[PDB]
């Protein structure tokens, strides 16, 4: 990323903080509901509203994201056990990455309405894709 | 293909939208985000910087007539194909226009209809646009299958 | 969508094709060169090496069916979406198949045509079978739209 | 990219040698035809079959591929100054890069076919897509 990349995520993602987890599981709603074929994935789950399993996984994609923002600079090393996880093991659709990118924008944008701001939107969509190359590169 | 509690809540919540902002709101966001879409719009002038692309007349004019052909589509959600047929016409054979696009323009709008309405705009509701914005992209590129 | 020409092109060299493992050849391509659909033939068996996968006996026998599907498409190329109407069904409400690996075996069915005719599989050739996977691919895709 | 990928990729580009501008000619022309689209790019060419201009940037196009078979490990530092043509001046749309590295492996298809394996398919693939992934790296 840029410099003014950086900036702009590091500034949007500091003003989420203790928010991290909550907003993790709305994402993983907003796509459970959105795109149905998502939901193959987590058979072992419920995927139902207010699902207690979904909220402890939303911390854990949320933590994932904010080491990521605090290793901008080496994302494939900062980052290289996911990959493992989501592309050998599970053969997780890349287009799914797209999918979960998207409705985590609109969680961001529902939530700091101040913040997003056309300049942090096009910020975070080149952080979000960065992660997203970084989870497929085994493929 | 929308179930009656869906097609009421969608409804609901477009006679809520200031038509005359959230269409160049939509059209701005898409040039800034995917920068090459550019391109097709050279005779818009300077979109050099976030700023630019805003604050300029014919961004903020063209999108009232997009989210204008939005406000169309819901009205006929039971043929589309047949409301959007012009639209496919110049987009596929005049301009040339890739579908992956279309997508994006739909994806950019949802973003800014959460931007706007807040915690209105729930995953439920969310799920339901979703359906709209897909249905309207697969109508305006019916001109390539 | 095909011209004269482009139909007795596309109708000629499909005769041709070896029916009993063109079909193989182009899924096993498809599941060495995107791993992910794996996930879709786990009860297949072994699908662990590149030589598992080509060697794989039920990766050939589901490669005559997938072939036999498309020579019934090239037989109704004016109504695919009423001959794909059952497949579309099962690859989207049942099997959940994102439809981006519609395209992709289609272009893999492209490629493993081109490895077999070579010099035949010329540049128009190639252009002619484009629109028709893209035809099926699109039809294939109707029960999301 | 894997050892093995590098392996495979150098195997396959060490057969198609001095016919590599020849083969970078075809995959244009195939492309033109393919998906006329592409066409809007090149309307300052005579898009003709055997055109000089197409033959002339077919020659240009493989030397590209030819650096960056020879540079696999500094891809980013080799074709920079191509991503900065690409995305900054040119505008091209991602979704073409794909056109054009499909319509490359069926060419290579079509004239290596002793070489043009599953396991070589799969790694021309992931070398093409590393390729299209810096070209597109200004976005
Ligand atoms: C930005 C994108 C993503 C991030 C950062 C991410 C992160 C993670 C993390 C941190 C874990 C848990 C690792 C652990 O156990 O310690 C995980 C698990 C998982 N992820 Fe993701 N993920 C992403 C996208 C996706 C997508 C798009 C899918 C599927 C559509 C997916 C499916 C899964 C599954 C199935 C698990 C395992 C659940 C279980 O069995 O416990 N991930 N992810
Ligand atoms: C997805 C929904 C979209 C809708 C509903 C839409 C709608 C429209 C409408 C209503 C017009 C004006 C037609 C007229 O009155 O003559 C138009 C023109 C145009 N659209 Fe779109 N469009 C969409 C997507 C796109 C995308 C993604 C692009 C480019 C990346 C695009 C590029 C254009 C261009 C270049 C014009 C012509 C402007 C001019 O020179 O006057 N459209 N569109
Ligand atoms: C143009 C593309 C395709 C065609 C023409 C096609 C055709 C077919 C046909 C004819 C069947 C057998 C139907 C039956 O026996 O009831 C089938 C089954 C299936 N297809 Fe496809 N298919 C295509 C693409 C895909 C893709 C991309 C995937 C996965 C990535 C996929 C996954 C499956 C699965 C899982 C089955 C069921 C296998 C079983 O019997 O256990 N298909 N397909
Ligand atoms: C692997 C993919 C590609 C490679 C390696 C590649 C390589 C090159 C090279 C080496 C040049 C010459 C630059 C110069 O004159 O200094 C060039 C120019 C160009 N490329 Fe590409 N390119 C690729 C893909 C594409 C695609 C997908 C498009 C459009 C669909 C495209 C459109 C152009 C255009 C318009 C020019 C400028 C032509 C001119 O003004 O003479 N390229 N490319």
């Amino acid at each position: 990323l840029s410099p003014a990349d950086k900036t702009n995520v590091k500034a949007a993602w500091g003003k989420v903080g203790a928010h991290a987890g909550e907003y993790g599981a709305e994402a993983l709603e907003r796509m459970f509901l959105s795109f149905p074929t998502t939901k193959t994935y987590f058979p072992h789950f419920d995927l139902s509203h207010g699902s207690a399993q979904v909220k402890g996984h939303g911390k854990k994609v949320a933590d994932a994201l904010t080491n990521a923002v605090a290793h901008v600079d080496d994302m494939p090393n900062a980052l290289s056990a996911l990959s493992d996880l989501h592309a050998h093991k599970l053969r997780v659709d890349p287009v799914n990455f797209k999918l979960l990118s998207h409705c985590l924008l609109v969680t961001l944008a529902a939530h700091l309405p101040a913040e997003f701001t056309p300049a942090v939107h096009a910020s975070l969509d080149k952080f979000l894709a960065s992660v997203s190359t970084v989870l497929t590169s085994k493929y | 293909h929308l179930t009656p509690e869906e097609k009421s809540a969608v409804t609901a919540l477009w006679g809520k939208v200031n038509v005359d902002e959230v269409g160049g709101e939509a059209l701005g966001r898409l040039l800034v985000v995917y920068p090459w879409t550019q391109r097709f719009f050279e005779s818009f002038g300077d979109l050099s910087t976030p700023d630019a692309v805003m604050g300029n007349p014919k961004v903020k004019a063209h999108g009232k007539k997009v989210l204008g052909a939005f406000s169309d589509g819901l009205a006929h959600l039971d043929n589309l194909k047949g409301t959007f047929a012009t639209l496919s016409e110049l987009h596929c054979d005049k301009l040339h226009v890739d579908p992956e696009n279309f997508r994006l323009l739909g994806n950019v709008l949802v973003c800014v209809l959460a931007h706007h309405f807040g915690k209105e705009f729930t995953p439920p509701v969310q799920a339901a646009y979703q359906k709209v914005v897909a249905g309207v992209a697969n109508a305006l590129a019916h001109k390539y299958h």
